């Protein structure tokens, strides 16, 4: 019916899961993809650069 | 142990000559049930009997 | 009642190291949990490698 106006992955309209429709509140509500004087100029730059990507559960 | 359900003997190969060397009872795969009651002990004995039937045949 | 033990321990097993590896595997390790004194040992990677 409405499959026409959907991105198509090839002769198969890419309609997502319907399970997903809105609940968050204050307890029991959590979502994935969670959070995470100069002496030695060694791994300091490495740690500064380390705050640029998490591969934790990269999904694609 | 028991003369009716015995732990099997496993052959040892000598690669070099091609004959079979001496064998021995299997000593690496024994089950330690020394901390079990009669139920599981009978179950394990039945299992070893099944294994022996498979081998003989 | 059953005057027989139910935990069998050999000298071969290393339960300390096994528990360490399990803790590493199931969850993150660098986090600190004071309940079990759960602090993992480490070095400054600048001290180890100059």
């Amino acid at each position: 019916n409405f499959a026409s106006l959907a991105p198509r992955h090839g002769s198969r309209p890419f309609m997502g899961n319907w399970q997903d429709i809105g609940t968050s509140n204050m307890s029991g509500g959590a979502f994935s993809w969670g959070s995470l004087w100069n002496s030695s100029t060694g791994q300091m730059l490495r740690d500064k650069l380390k705050e640029q990507n998490f591969q934790q559960k990269v999904v694609d | 142990m028991s003369k009716e359900i015995p732990t099997p003997y496993m052959w040892s190969y000598q690669p070099q000559m091609g004959l079979a060397a001496g064998a021995a009872q299997d000593y690496s795969t024994r089950i330690n049930y020394m901390s079990a009651g009669p139920h599981m002990i009978s179950r394990v004995n039945g299992i070893r009997a099944h294994r022996n039937r498979i081998l003989l045949e | 009642a059953s005057q027989l033990n139910a935990v069998v321990d050999l000298q071969d097993r290393n339960t300390e190291l096994s528990y360490q590896l399990l803790l590493d595997s199931i969850g993150d390790r660098t986090r600190y949990f004071s309940m079990w004194n759960q602090a993992v040992d480490s070095y400054d990677p600048d001290v180890r490698i100059i």
